[PDB]
């Protein structure tokens, strides 16, 4: 029944370190793979980030995080949207959750049967998960100079669209994905004026 | 957790709750219904006061185009308040309000003459502002027992029935056991 | 016993001063949102206010909507209405209702 | 608590030669407005005073008096089934006769205080 | 677990005549003794209350009878407020709760350590529970004459800070406690004009 | 019910040769935009229809052919799979061809009604 | 979780003359406060922070604070019983005085800000 509270999967999680706990409700989404990101957790992820930072010479751990923190405040603001509906958060929630929007399916969701979806090297993550996280950075930085979430949107619709295709992009082009950030940082401050 | 007392004491929460749901539902759409024709009296009286006022105040604009020294004059020297009195609709607390040159001296009268209605559109557009809020609160509270209290306290029983059998099973297989022993 | 104000232009607002109502003339997002939030500290029972200001402070008259005082009116000028003050009730029927009950 | 007590031969020890005629239908009578008391009270709570009516304050007060006077007699208090059927009566005496439903007119004139 | 379905506590209450459950809710948040006033019994109750009413000269019975009364009436609120909110609460509910707070914190809560909470006598446990009622009962009145929940609560705010705080008067001096009643009755009467 | 509804090993049964070249992007399509009528359906009944953009509306009614015209052919009907695919066409024509983003255009010039 | 932790033995290890005199009381009235806090934290996160009594809300900012100032401290950080204490009088002090019912007078008049 999915149950993790059996023997078999609590003795395994006595010794074992990394918990990918798959979802029947994702899966039936078409979330693929259909990882838990709520409740899974790896405890190699502090030791790893290290790694990480060090060998892309990035804050990367910093990256991983943040990203974390926004799919988790998903989580949270859900909970609120089943109770009184999306149109009562304020613009800076209603952010929170696209760039939770564009983890989820930009990013996290990966078709394995896809020639160029299938493998992401540890460069094109870094690219990929860059550019999700700058246009909430830019975004966020438009609220505050009295943007409206509504303008941010209507304004974004390519440049979101190209962030959403940056999985397909080939290996040797990964120029293509890193080049989206300033495409972000230009229509933003666009938006503003 | 999963034992007989919790079992029969999560099964009245239940019962409860499932009546609770049921009784704010039904508080909802009778605030609803209050509510529609409240909101139709809004609308309409905000239609009118929009076209009264616009058209007193296009006057006073034709008027102005004498002097600005005089008009600043004219518009210095009765002192109007209002008093709010509380009343409520069914669980609402509701406010009821009442009062406590040629061309330049017709257009007086036409502001004089809007405030009365300005004033019930401020009791009656409040009014629906209060109702609405007291419809969402509702709706809040039915959807917190809808989508998430009463499928806990669902899951919550079933899983502990299902565990008290298997434990009963255990039990007499033990004692077959200890029987043969 | 509770005060009127009045918010909006000079040239649509200033009869309003006869009868002895608080009529400011902002202009900006910013002295719009201070002078409402003074006249609701100052417990005012009601405030009108031209709909071409109120369309500069949305989210400070939103913060009063479900309070009893101060009553925050949008009116027009001698140039109009932007449609806010009859699509905030168009929408409060919509999200209460379910369906144009109007 | 008489909501899940139960005697299944009860109809053969009452009625007029047994007990009164007034017994079975006054029965009934307490057993509803008892119940619907305890509703009444439920509603207060959940939705406030506001939606309660008139005729739902007294069952709300029915049930309070029923268990404080009826069903709460003492321990060394012996009533005689006159007594506690005319008890019944001066509670059922609470409510409207448009609410007394389950009593025939017949009766309900001839006891109804 | 605290199931006291267990065979040693099932097979004890059969025989014994007083139950103290102690109770791991009240435990946390370090309400003390931890009884259980709704699972817990005395079987000596009505014959007690013979003994204090003869003792007392006081209808000392009445008083406990209502006490638990009260408290067993928190009990069917709280299950609602849970499952609903305070939102609908009447003026008579909310004054229910906070009698029932005052029995709660004001009386059953007791410190061991301290040197004076640390026991009391059977008088000052009588004027203690009086003031208690005598609160309950005026603002009861007060309520039927037109006064409201909110009114009478904010301008008592001293007296029930007196009664608060009646657990730790010397028992040389129980004339503070009783005298309390005096001011209750006129606190409040001066609340309704 | 076929959303959560599944068959693993579909792929070896289908397309060219097999069913219809034109299986495989139609299901994919179809069970997106019943999903996503299905969500627009529910939005409807918890917030109202004036809750629909309309787009929404269009999915909404979409589900609604999807269930009574698709999926309901009766326990007596026997449908080849060319009829099947066919009618699949149907309701998706339904939607705007912009719509269809799960289908590449040399698909939907050729067989789109 | 401090709710379902215990220790039996702090009574007389703490205090006078071993930690400070504050110690006890200022430990009761933070669970008290904690307890009571969070209550209220998981009722706002439910039925909204509009549905919370004026102090209630008061009290779920200070169970905030509390976790995220007092209880989390970093596994690396070594406080001593002055700074620990100090810092629980800080966080009492977003109360009223009123509420603070777990601690006498003479301790109130000297430590709280």
């Amino acid at each position: 029944g999915g149950d993790i509270s059996e023997p078999v999967t609590q003795n395994t999680l006595r010794v074992v370190k990394v918990f990918w706990g798959l979802d029947s409700s994702l899966a039936q989404k078409r979330h693929f793979p259909s990882i838990n990101w709520i409740q899974s957790y790896s405890l190699y992820s502090t030791e790893v980030g290290r790694y990480m930072d060090q060998i892309l010479q990035q804050d990367w751990s910093d990256m991983v995080t943040e990203g974390m923190r926004i799919l988790q405040e998903e989580e949270q603001l859900n909970e609120i949207v089943r109770l009184v509906g999306i149109d009562s958060l304020s613009d800076n929630d209603r952010l929170t959750l696209e760039v939770a929007k564009s983890i989820r399916e930009d990013y996290l969701q990966q078709n394995a049967f896809d020639d160029v979806d299938t493998f992401t090297s540890r460069e094109k993550q870094f690219n990929m998960l860059k550019v999700i996280l700058t246009f909430g950075k830019e975004a966020r930085k438009a609220l505050s100079l009295g943007a409206y979430f509504n303008e941010i949107m209507e304004g974004t619709v390519a440049v979101r669209e190209r962030i959403s295709r940056s999985k397909y992009i080939p290996e040797e082009e990964l120029a293509k994905i890193s080049s989206i950030n300033e495409e972000i940082k230009e229509t933003i401050q666009l938006i503003v004026s | 957790n999963p034992t007989r007392m919790e079992l029969t004491r999560l099964k009245k929460q239940l019962t409860t709750a499932t009546r609770g749901h049921k009784l704010l539902k039904d508080k909802q759409d009778e605030l609803m219904r209050q509510f529609i024709l409240l909101i139709r009296k809004n609308n309409e009286l905000r239609q009118a006061i929009e076209k009264e006022t616009q058209t007193a105040m296009k006057d006073f604009v034709l008027a102005k185009s004498v002097e600005e020294a005089f008009i600043d004059e004219l518009l210095a020297l009765e002192n109007v308040s209002i008093s709010v009195v509380e009343k409520n609709i069914m669980s609402v607390k509701v406010p009821l309000m009442n009062f406590q040159n040629a061309e330049l001296d017709r257009s007086i009268d036409g502001f004089t003459q809007l405030l009365p209605k300005l004033l019930k559109l401020a009791e009656v557009e409040k009014t629906c502002q209060l109702m609405a809020e007291e419809i969402e609160k509702t709706r809040r509270r039915v959807n917190a027992l809808e989508y998430m209290t009463i499928p806990q306290l669902e899951e919550t029983i079933y899983y502990i029935k299902m565990k008290l059998e298997e434990n009963e099973r255990a039990e007499v297989t033990r004692l077959i056991k200890v029987k043969n022993m | 016993t509770y005060k009127i104000g009045v918010v909006g232009d000079k040239d649509s607002v200033s009869p309003f001063r006869l009868f002895g109502f608080d009529v400011q003339h902002g202009t900006t997002k910013t002295e719009i949102r201070k002078t409402i939030d003074e006249m609701a500290k100052n417990e005012y029972g009601v405030i009108y206010i031209t709909e071409q200001c109120a369309n500069l402070v949305p989210e400070t008259i939103e913060r009063y909507k479900g309070q009893l005082t101060p009553a925050i009116i949008l009116i027009p000028s001698h140039q109009g209405t932007l449609g806010i003050g009859l699509e905030e009730i168009q929408n409060s029927v919509e999200k209460a209702v379910g369906q144009n009950i109007l | 608590d008489v909501l899940p007590s139960l005697s299944r031969l009860k109809d053969k020890g009452t009625g007029a030669g047994k007990t009164r005629e007034d017994h079975a239908a006054t029965m009934n009578q307490l057993f509803a407005a008892y119940a619907q008391g305890k509703q009444a009270k439920e509603l207060a709570v959940v939705l406030g005073e506001s939606a309660l009516s008139d005729i739902d304050k007294i069952y709300a007060k029915f049930a309070e008096r029923f268990e404080n006077e009826y069903v709460n007699q003492g321990f060394y208090t012996n009533r005689t089934i006159t007594e506690t059927l005319d008890l019944g009566w001066e509670l059922l005496a609470m409510l409207p006769r448009t609410e007394l439903k389950r009593i025939k007119d017949d009766l309900l004139d001839k006891y109804l205080p």
